[PDB]
């Protein structure tokens, strides 16, 4: 099962009475809900996402410069000027220049000069963002029988079935099929302000890149390049990408300030890298508050008849979960479909079973079946699938 | 180098690596070009003034001068 | 004059009997020596340089990421290997991965992870270096007569002359035509080691950046990027613009830490920028100490007439040199050549010269001549030209 | 996708985008490519196992498996 291979896996164990069950479901996680005298369940939260997202501002990683144009006057001859400072698409700057006899001035002084260049950006090399709406935000909660069931055949898995919840609609019953019916009613719980938190992209070039990184509306709306929102005619902050030389006489070079492609995935280091999957934006990191509701869970193959003691060999033989349960799987050569006799006793005591079993009633189905899950007292035990044994040392406490 | 007379009064110089250490004459003038990061025409541009210098003046802190010919521009791309 | 232009302008007004002068030229600026019956003479550093210096080592800006591979094993099955480890042309990384029965493994828990890339350049993406020695730089030393005569007909500069010396050939005898002799004995002084101190250029692209920077060979050598000698098979320290992504059972992704370009100019902003004229690889900064001898230097026409009192004209009339000085050029209508009768007083005082000339014997040549450079005394004076007068007021002290 | 054995036993599955969500044969086996960031083939390439699963199991944390046939690798570019 998906669920065993997680190292954060968690175990929720009822009790003969106990119907509702609290839980938190964290993204990349997942939870075993193991209730008496119903089936074992695996709760997730397979995601929380927007689908079409309102788009942020657009940043610069790279300017394109152009149309550099200079202006100057003479010592006393007043200020000099280009049209493009009370523009839009430039960048200027206003110094001033030592002027002489041999530059055309009357007075050996100071004169000013003014530089402006066209500020644009390259082909491919914006960085765009998307902030989410708790309104409009959804999460999928999925749910699967733990009997380690799935049909190699059409590549299928069996008895999954997805919940999906918004804010509003946060209450639903999904039907297992022979299994009955499991209730949840999940509250998200984001604890950052969705609306202050930004999925951020850059532009596909040559390079191999993260698809995206979630970061905060904070630091996203603080990035020292020039910007604008999709539509607007030119740059804001253009001359956060500019660099002004030394003015000569009148002639002062403009100078790019690079690709900050760099800059940006340096900062970018250690910040979560999140997914995109068509229209549907991902949040790296969340969790949900689920009330699992079992009461109308039912025991599949209750009246299944019992399986020979003599038809069993080990498909994969007991083996340590990574969760302190022993998993295993058995091949039934005898006829189908039947209950598993299993059961597990510690050395010196023959008569006492001390299997606490994870998967409740194993079946072999005449497509699937054979599964076991069971935790084991510390020691040396005996573990029996009919009349196959198998000696299992289980370790004592836990490593976690 | 190609020279146009802008119906602002104004005229422009515009030039290539070929016409770096040259010199071009402008309607009565004559300009000397002396910018060194000279190319091929292009968006990556620079214009400014090429100055007029007094007769029997010598030229300090420009690349670009002209004499009998005043309101002179320069302009050339950076490419190739 | 091109020295009368500079905001770096020194004078040395020598004294009847001085023939050795000391003298400190710095790059961008000029000195005007002044000696009693003696012509003025400009004197400036007009270049320390080195053709063709060693080059340093070459990084890289933007790597070029290709041939990525990932191998695995399982858990208890030892290490996973590719042979690109031990291979100097990529960069690798060992990890663990989780494993399990649904990834190909009989065992639960972690497995051996190892991702390998290979790791070039981009083309046109990198910062080479040049360093200088003290024994292969040359620094040349120009000297020209301070009579503001320039060859406006084939645009040539009048009486320019050139003394290019080594740390071995450092003394030196110029010609300066008419006017006999100068000779000048330079010592470079560079204070930094030249064996310490690097040009950095970057590979041209199509923005348009400065040269090159000069830079200290401590920090050169200390930027975090891949390196290599012209020549090298591969990068040294490919790993700095790597950055491998979370191992999933046999599979981890290796990205790219985007192009340094930014980073590396946000580190050069405030550093000199260089030039470079072709082999020519120039010393943004530096000075050199000359020991000036005077003592074979003549005044050029002392046996011509004296020009006629009323022939003047002005042509530029008495402005500030912003040194202190008084400028200004004259146009003589009479017969050439001749010496010009230039003085100026002190209201209350017709009988007293206070003009302290800079330009000691005005001459009116059949080519050029009529340029006066003066030092006058703080007030009111009256500045002549022969018969052509001229009020002047000079500021008290300096502005400087 | 084209398959080719590899002298050295191995086999190469070398897939594209068109090649996402589809059952290629390899041998008597069959394999699965689940791989979303595919493109055309060039250098940004990515070469890694398409691993065996013993029949009937569900494939856990792999983008590419394979049931019936042993050693398949899987490489694809990621142009375009």
């Amino acid at each position: 099962s998906r669920c065993t291979h997680l190292e954060n896996r968690d175990f929720v164990t009822g009790t003969q009475g106990t119907t509702r069950v609290t839980l938190v479901l964290e993204l990349g996680g997942c939870v075993t809900i193991t209730a008496e005298g119903k089936p074992s369940m695996d709760v997730w939260l397979d995601a929380i996402y927007q689908e079409n997202p309102a788009k942020t501002r657009e940043y610069c990683l790279h300017a394109k410069l152009s149309d550099t144009k200079v202006a100057a006057r003479c010592p006393t001859m007043g200020p000099a000027t280009l049209a493009e400072e009370h523009q839009g698409g430039t960048v200027c700057k206003r110094d001033q220049s030592d002027r002489g006899w041999g530059n055309h001035c009357g007075l050996f002084g100071k004169g000013s000069i003014v530089a402006c260049v066209k500020a644009a950006c390259e082909a491919k090399k914006k960085a765009t963002g998307h902030v989410y709406d708790a309104n409009k935000i959804v999460y999928t909660v999925k749910v699967e029988p733990h009997t380690g069931d799935y049909v190699a055949a059409n590549e299928t898995h069996s008895g999954r079935k997805t919940a999906s919840f918004t804010i509003s609609s946060e209450k639903t019953i999904l039907t297992m099929g022979e299994y009955g019916d499991v209730s949840l009613l999940c509250r998200v719980a984001s604890g950052v302000d969705l609306a202050q938190t930004v999925i951020l992209e850059l532009d596909k070039t040559v390079e191999h890149l993260p698809t995206a990184w979630q970061v905060h509306r904070d630091w996203f709306n603080d990035l020292a390049l020039p910007w604008k929102h999709e539509g607007a005619q030119n740059w804001n902050n253009a001359e956060r990408l500019v660099e002004f030389g030394a003015p000569h006489a009148v002639k002062m070079d403009v100078y790019n300030l690079g690709d900050q492609t760099g800059v940006l995935l340096k900062a970018l280091a250690g910040v979560p890298v999140a997914h995109i999957e068509g229209t549907k934006y991902h949040l790296k990191s969340g969790h949900v508050t689920c009330e699992v509701g079992l009461e109308k869970l039912k025991m599949k193959g209750l009246t299944y008849t019992m399986c020979d003691k003599t038809k069993f060999t080990w498909k994969r033989a007991p083996t340590d979960s990574g969760h302190d349960t022993v998993v295993m799987e058995v091949t039934f050569s005898g006829t189908k479909p039947c209950r598993i006799p299993v059961r597990a006793v510690a050395h010196g005591s023959p008569d006492v079973n001390v299997a606490m079993l994870i998967t409740p009633n194993p079946t072999i189905e005449n497509n699937g079946g054979g599964f076991i899950e069971m935790q084991l007292p510390p020691g040396d035990n005996i573990i029996y699938v009919g009349e196959l044994s198998h000696q299992w040392f289980q370790k004592g406490s836990s490593i976690g | 180098a190609t020279v146009r007379k802008e119906r602002d009064g104004s005229t422009v110089i515009r030039a290539e690596g070929k016409d770096a250490a040259t010199q071009v004459r402008v309607e009565n003038g004559t300009c000397v070009i002396l910018a060194t990061d000279m190319g091929s025409w292009c968006d990556d541009s620079l214009s400014y003034e090429c100055v007029t210098i007094d007769q029997g003046e010598e030229p300090v802190d420009v690349d670009c001068f002209c004499r009998n010919v005043d309101g002179v521009y320069l302009e050339y791309g950076r490419c190739g």
